[PDB]
């Protein structure tokens, strides 16, 4: 989407591995507030 | 704060409650040898 009209898919009921993300080094940036992408892979939320 | 946090971040976090829960305790026993010494002194007038 436009930034203006920004997108957003909210998430339920599903396992999610975070860790497919990360990888793709070139020119991924990962920057977390509140927690690491590591800690959270064994974490549960209600949505997303 | 483990679960969804890295260790050098943790550390601060958990020395925060630790410092917290810790003047907890300095609170209680304090006041229990000012309200045992109360306690104290009727025991001597009673036994007066």
């Amino acid at each position: 989407a436009s930034v203006y009209a920004w997108n957003r898919k909210r998430i339920s009921n599903c396992v999610a591995d975070y860790s497919v993300l990360y990888n793709f080094a070139p020119f991924f940036t990962f920057k977390c507030y509140g927690v690491s992408p590591t800690k959270l892979n064994d974490l549960c939320f209600t949505n997303v | 704060i483990l679960s969804r946090l890295d260790p050098p971040e943790a550390e601060v976090q958990i020395d925060r409650l630790i410092t917290g829960r810790l003047q907890s305790l300095q609170t209680y026993v304090t006041q229990q040898l000012i309200r045992a010494a109360e306690i104290r002194a009727s025991a001597n007038l009673a036994a007066t």
